[PDB]
């Protein structure tokens, strides 16, 4: 504690009462005329001292970019395998190789290698770090075993048992009676004296100090953001970023497995998403009388951010207005992720232990790729990995479509990507021969959305293979018939007629699909009859409990009536069954106390404009919007309020 | 402090039981540009749910060696996909929290049914 | 680690592999007669301990903090200290109280003597806690000495030296090379085996675990707020509240001095203001298709552990006036106690500096937060008298003290007694005016007190100020132009007498006359004075620039815009500063220099006139739209909705 | 990253010098006649690495601030004396002061280019 070293790299005299050795060392370093008066042995040691100080930081005294070099951080899953294959020259080469083994799943091999390194360690810091990393590997193995036993059956549908029962028993026997907190005390006195800086690694919660510092800095940054104060010197945001990089480089460079645990993931997610929030607030600075994402930021967000965390970050701040630098490196990282997923799932399943650890980062990277410009080759590789080979359990049809459409934002759909979408649709149609099979999406988007995207980006695209299937279609396979029905715009004219031969509007869902594809442009009397018959059925089923589903059909009928698409006045008989139908059918007597502001989100420019121009229900909606904008920070209610003044 | 009952969709078998902890329905409109015609009322309805203490049925565990959710008013999700995102902590790990997302079949086009 | 005890008070078997003693124990608590007599007595003791500490039942199936230090019973604590301490246990909380009232030398000596007398301790827990508290008191003494040798010179002006150099040298000698982290390890192994739960108190950073857990809970709550999800069981907000109360009660009931350090203050400030923000979000939460109120303890926590700026930030982020305040009688008693303490200490030879540094930060916060609480006339009068006459002016200047007074008046209208107190304050201020200047960090001088008096009476005439004015003479200009700003309070004869020496020499006198109402329309003399001031400003303007916060030019521009000035000579000055051209020539303003922050200074009349211009309304509407969409002030949105300026 | 000089108002002696760390200028709005443009403006400034002058120190054993970066002058700066103790020993002293405005002058801060 004689001196104070901080993130920027400038030493500060803190508790030094005797001669100031650090100030003199810096003076001798900056003025190297003297460096010769030093004893030759002392000068040789000073050379190494300067090298060590400049590599780590400590650029000079207080009064006067990050590069993390590790195959684990960069996701070089292929270089790491080759490195593991090569015979290890030294013990440190075995320690790094064991860390790499742990990175690529393979926790059994990593545990065995760490045990061997501990055995052969007779500096003394390699044995300490191997003990810590072996404890971490045992912890991860135990947690993964518990998850596979309990959760694995549900998530994967089949029990896995990546680690043999004999191995688990052996590791339990070995690691029992091993107290992590006493791992440092039971060390040679020389090691304890020299390696006092490693003490914090011994405890099972070593990120508490860093987490507390990040909490204090976050509170300070939030205070500045709320008050609007101006920070002149090294801002707390810069301090947070510098400490985040210090921790990331220290844990990854030293091959410490604790970098893969939930505590560090949450620490990095909070360290980021606070730089991002402050950066976004900086653009909205109130003038009175920038921060951009590099390759490292992209990698950190991909690794340590869950999809929900990225969604929240997007919600709070418009993250598409943040400049994304090093886009070549980001695209290389994304292509590497896509190639790894393709290599895994294209042939012979995958490594379940590695899968559980890597799928989160793969999904986060492909979700965050919306903000980067990807070349046609890289974009095609990413799309093929996302659609064909990405696990079904992780990304369903709707979520996968959202990922693809987000990718489409920065890079418009080319013909190469259109071909991938086309053969993905062909494969999905091929899957639609089993009557039990049906594509279910948690988002609510389906293959028809892929067809709509294809048409939107081409508007003249004709799918040869789907048209071929339609021409081969017969009445026997009804599932293929109604799957191709939703893809009618992609089908050829002959295919269109051949499919329409067996296609009939039997139910309301069929009519809705026909409207969506474009087969229906004006309601014929038969369609009105079907709609009214469905409304009769719903009302009859209504008539002492009430159940409200999420079908939304009644809201669609109400919107149709409000827009004059349906011009038969029999709908008023059903008024009172469900809201958002009375609002559009009879707005005047709707008793808007039941009105839901969220409804206004689902409407579009045409419907919102009609609602605003109604002038017999506009005032209530304007009130709802005004209170929603005042109370909430959504910023979409404000957009609705000011775009049409509804 | 309401309970969530997990059932295998095919039969009445109980996959597991838990207590509902967090339920988020962030269902709003999607992109406008990317998707004169008759209105269709596009939507991106999403329903996530979390369960705090879920214990898997012993018979189901033994047998294992589509899912439905009944949240008890009574809510029912005919189709739910459990998101198996496993993360480990340095603090030896103990609450097994199960997150699942409601799915919507194209024909039914309904995700959740809440009835009194 | 055999079981897991949660804040709610329910145990969960987490690691106990053998027979479950707690599972059977809870049912055994819920046929007990079969137990032995000794076993029955021991179970009674265990049940009392468990129910007093909140461990109620098992997983399958408010707070009261008892301490004079928490409640600020600064006189009951003094009485307790005076009483002869029968036992060492009674002398431990007595040393804690000594520390709580300043008196750190006495507290350190008492802790040292407790340690000396704790040789025959049955358990030694008091000895360990006394070591912790003595280290904390030594830390406080050292930091206070450093502050007094530093900031204590700028603040207070003088050098204080509360602790004698001999005492400081002795404590430094005793505390030399004292590693607090080792204190628990350097204890009899019986103590370490039994008192394992007290180990966390040893380390110099013992709130790191609590801070980290609060950080995790804050992240969870903020994620819930952003996503808009609904929590069903014990919400993370409730967990945060429960852990905050547990920590507060443990640290205060056990008389631990670490409860007075910045770390614990910040922990409590973050634990609160996260409950408050979550409650505000819950209030303003839209319904979809498919409360929190502040008690007496919450008021005490906010007053103690919140700086004035922290309370300001909390007010900015969320509207606190919409959070119903409970236990208002206890809150009023607490505020009256704070005011009574301040008045008693400063009215009689002053308050000792060591206690002042601790107590003023809480007194200011309590009187700031008193805005949302409803106080009786007697309590409100006591609070006002303590705030005006006796509150130190090195902390609450005239401008900030007026803000405090008006915030107190917000909820409860100004009564006759409070108006009399304000009249006494104004009379004292007038008698202060000597080559004495009234500098205010807020820009709200004594004239604002008279303005408040008139606003709440509109017919109040202060007798003493009128008599003073009658006794004014031309020689004392300071008192003359001080009462000139207080003209509405003076009597008609006093007004006439004061106007004899009162002349509008400079623009400041014109400003004061307009504020007091003496001026309702510009005579040619006032127009000439303003034009000559503009002449001099332009002449001195014409190679370095100077920006000032006088804002007179903005006032002239506003006067032109509202037509209150009807002389077409102001256009000659266009270009000296902005917000003057904005009102003089709105069309040719080139609004690229426009500052959105201006619109907050305008009032209903000015802003309505600006909105109705229709020749400059569209640029300002664009600016307001940008501010509303970007910033979260919600005042720009209020402006936009009120009149779409 | 400029420098702040704290000087005695009357004598003009420099009480100390430190590094400016934070500055908040938040001026905003019960409180037919002529418009006076009444405003309630506040300026707070938190300073870093403040070391008191040896001369003024030994003498002590109204103020002005000059914050030079372009060129800022705060007359009548009242130094707030909020003292808190950290259980972690201590690390540099941080000084906070509020700009004061005299009634006659009516000016709180000055900007010099």
């Amino acid at each position: 504690y004689d001196y104070h070293f901080e993130v920027n790299g400038t030493v500060v005299r803190h508790k030094n009462k005797g001669f100031g050795y650090m100030e003199r060392f810096f003076e001798l370093k900056e003025s190297c005329d003297e460096r010769s008066k030093l004893s030759k042995k002392q000068y040789e040691r000073f050379n190494a001292l300067f090298n060590f100080f400049e590599k780590n930081g400590v650029i000079c005294m207080a009064k006067d970019s990050i590069e993390i070099n590790s195959l684990a951080y960069h996701g070089k899953y292929d270089v790491m395998k080759k490195f593991i294959e090569e015979q290890s020259v030294s013990i440190e080469d075995d320690y790094k190789k064991a860390f790499f083994l742990a990175c690529l799943g393979r926790w059994e091999e990593s545990y065995d290698l760490y045990s061997n390194i501990i055995l052969n360690s007779i500096n003394g810091c390699v044995y300490y770090l191997s003990q810590i990393n072996r404890y971490r590997i045992y912890q991860s193995i135990t947690q993964a075993v518990t998850q596979f036993n309990g959760l694995g059956l549900l998530t994967f549908g089949r029990h896995y048992k990546p680690f043999t029962d004999e191995f688990l028993a052996r590791i339990e026997r070995e690691m029992t009676n091993f107290n992590i907190d006493d791992l440092f005390n039971g060390m040679p006195f020389e090691f304890q004296k020299k390696y006092k800086i490693l003490e914090f690694l011994s405890d099972n919660q070593f990120l508490y100090d860093d987490t507390v510092k990040l909490f204090e800095l976050t509170n300070k940054v939030r205070s500045e953001m709320s008050e609007g104060s101006y920070s002149f010197g090294m801002s707390s945001d810069i301090v947070v970023l510098l400490r985040l990089y210090d921790n990331l480089r220290f844990l990854y460079e030293n091959c410490l497995w604790s970098v893969s645990f939930h505590e560090f993931h949450q620490y990095i997610r909070n360290s980021m998403s606070l730089l991002i929030e402050k950066a976004e607030y900086e653009r909205t600075r109130d003038i009175d009388e920038g921060f951009f994402m590099e390759y490292y930021d992209f990698v950190n967000i991909s690794r340590h951010f869950k999809i929900d965390d990225i969604k929240n970050l997007e919600r709070s701040c418009s993250i598409d207005k943040i400049r994304f630098g090093e886009q070549e490196k980001i695209e290389e990282y994304l292509v590497g992720i896509a190639e790894e997923i393709t290599k895994q799932f294209s042939a012979n399943g995958m490594n379940v232990v590695f899968y559980t650890q890597f799928i989160s980062e793969a999904k986060a990277a492909l979700y965050f790729a919306k903000y980067v410009k990807l070349s046609e080759e890289g974009l095609g590789k990413i799309v093929k990995a996302l659609l064909f080979y990405f696990p079904e359990r992780d990304l369903d049809i709707g979520k996968r479509y959202v990922w693809l459409e987000r990718l489409t934002k920065c890079n418009e759909l080319p013909k190469s990507i259109i071909s991938i979408i086309d053969d993905f649709l062909v494969l999905q149609a091929e899957k639609h021969i089993d009557q039990n099979y049906s594509e279910v999406s948690s988002n609510g988007l389906y293959s028809r959305d892929y067809g709509a995207l294809i048409k939107h980006f081409e508007k003249n695209f004709i799918s040869k293979r789907l048209s071929e299937i339609t021409l081969c279609l017969t009445q026997d396979k009804q599932k293929q018939i109604d799957f191709l029905f939703k893809l009618l715009p992609l089908l050829s004219t002959n295919a269109k007629s051949h499919l329409l031969s067996f296609k009939s509007v039997e139910n309301i869902n069929d009519l809705m699909n026909g409207i969506r594809i474009g087969l229906i442009d004006e309601f014929t009397p038969e369609h009105e009859e079907l709609i009214i018959e469905y409304l009769e059925t719903r009302k009859v089923n209504y008539i002492g409990i009430q159940t409200f589903s999420s079908n939304d059909y009644m809201s669609t009928f109400g919107i149709w009536y409000f827009l004059e698409e349906i011009n038969n006045s029999k709908m008023e008989e059903f008024i009172g069954m469900d809201d958002q139908y009375d609002f559009f059918v009879d707005p005047e007597n709707f008793d808007y106390k039941k009105f839901i502001p969220s409804w206004l989100k689902n409407y579009n420019d045409k419907l919102l404009g009609k609602i605003a121009g109604n002038k017999h229900m506009k005032h209530h909606v304007i009130e709802v919007l005004k209170e929603r904008v005042k109370n909430s920070n959504d910023k979409r209610y404000l957009e609705i309020l000011m775009n049409y003044f509804i | 402090t309401a309970d969530v009952y997990f059932k295998r969709k095919s039969d009445g078998k109980l996959v597991f039981t838990a207590e509902a902890q967090t339920a988020s329905f962030s269902q709003a409109i999607s992109e406008e540009k990317l998707r004169k015609p008759l209105y269709i009322l596009k939507s991106e309805k999403e329903i996530n749910l979390t369960v705090k203490n879920a214990f898997f049925d012993l018979e189901w565990l033994a047998m294992t060696q589509r899912y439905e959710v009944e949240y008890r008013i009574y809510i029912q999700f005919p189709n739910v996909s459990p998101s198996g995102e496993f993360e480990m902590s340095l603090e030896n790990g103990l609450a097994p929290e199960i997150k699942f997302e409601a799915l919507a079949d194209t024909d039914t086009d309904e995700m959740a049914v809440v009835i009194e | 680690y055999d079981y897991h005890f949660e804040v709610n008070g329910t145990v969960v078997r987490h690691k106990n592999k053998g027979f479950g003693y707690m599972e059977r124990f809870f049912e055994l608590k819920e046929e007990r007669s079969k137990l032995s007599k000794k076993q029955y007595e021991r179970f009674n003791a265990l049940f009392n301990f468990f129910e007093k500490n909140g461990v109620i039942c098992m997983a399958k199936d408010s707070i009261e903090i008892n301490s004079l230090a928490y409640h600020g019973k600064y006189d009951v604590m003094k009485k307790f200290i005076e009483e002869q301490s029968v036992s060492i246990e009674d002398d431990y909380k007595k040393a804690f109280f000594l520390a709580c009232l300043g008196r750190w030398e006495e507290s350190y000596d008492l802790y040292s003597n407790i340690i000396l007398n704790s040789i025959d301790e049955s358990n030694g827990c008091v000895y360990y806690l006394s070591q912790i508290n003595r280290y904390r008191i030594y830390q406080s003494i050292t930091q206070a000495v450093t502050q007094f040798n530093g900031l204590g010179l700028l603040t207070f002006g003088r050098h204080y030296k509360p602790f004698t150099d001999e005492f400081l040298a002795r404590i430094e000698r005793e505390m030399t090379n004292f590693n607090i982290d080792d204190l628990f390890n350097g204890m009899p192994f019986e103590f370490q085996k039994k008192y394992k739960i007290l180990e966390f108190l040893s380390d110099n950073q013992f709130l790191y675990d609590d801070t980290v857990k609060l950080f995790e809970l804050t992240n969870k709550v903020r994620s819930e707020m952003s996503e808009g999800s609904y929590s069903f069981g014990m919400s993370s907000d409730i967990v945060v509240l429960l852990r905050l109360y547990d920590n507060l009660r443990f640290l205060y009931e056990n008389c631990l001095w670490s409860v007075s350090f910045h770390e614990f203050h910040q922990y409590i400030r973050n634990s609160m203001s996260l409950l408050i923000e979550k409650a505000e979000y819950e209030r303003t939460r839209d319904i979809d298709e498919l409360g929190f109120f502040m008690e007496y303890y919450d008021f005490v926590n906010i007053s103690r552990h919140f700086k004035i700026d922290d309370i300001k930030n909390l007010e900015r982020s969320c509207s606190i006036d919409k959070i119903r305040f409970g236990e208002q009688e206890k809150i009023e008693e607490y505020l009256v106690g704070i005011a009574e303490e301040i008045t008693k200490q400063f009215s009689a030879n002053g308050m000792n500096v060591v206690f002042y540094t601790q107590f003023i930060s809480e007194a200011k916060a309590a009187l700031y937060f008193a805005k949302y609480v409803k106080l009786s006339e007697e309590g409100l009068g006591k609070i006002v008298k303590a705030l005006l006459f006796y509150f130190p002016e090195r902390d609450l200047d005239i401008g900030k003290r007026y803000v405090w007074l008006e915030r107190l008046t917000k909820c409860n209208e100004l009564p006759k007694s409070i108006i009399s107190i304000i009249d006494d304050f104004l009379v004292l201020q007038a008698e202060k005016h000597q080559n004495y200047s009234e500098v205010s960090s807020n820009g709200l001088y004594s004239r604002d007190y008279g303005a408040l008096i008139k606003h709440f009476e509109k017919n109040f005439i202060s007798k003493r100020l009128s008599e003073i004015t009658l006794c004014l003479t031309q020689d004392k200009q300071k008192q003359i132009d001080f009462l000139f700003k207080l003209l509405p309070l003076l009597s008609t004869n006093a007004k006439s007498h004061l106007l004899s020496f009162k002349s509008v020499e400079n623009i400041n006198d014109l400003m004061n006359g307009i504020r007091i109402g003496l001026i309702d329309e510009f005579t040619p003399e006032h127009e000439e004075l303003i034009i000559e001031y503009l002449e001099t400003r332009k002449v001195n303007y014409i190679g370095i620039q100077t920006f000032s916060s006088n804002d007179y030019m903005s006032t002239f521009g506003i006067w032109y815009f509202l037509e209150e000035i009807n002389n077409s000579k102001m256009e000659e000055f266009i270009g000296m500063d902005d917000q003057y051209d904005f009102f003089v020539d709105p069309e040719n303003f080139d609004y690229k220099k426009f500052i959105p922050s201006w619109l907050k200074n305008y009032n209903d009349k000015l802003l309505g006139k600006i909105a109705g211009n229709k020749h400059m309304k569209h640029h300002v509407i664009e600016v307001l739209k940008e501010r509303v969409k970007n910033s979260n002030d919600k005042r720009y949105l209020e402006i936009l909705m009120n009149y779409f300026i």
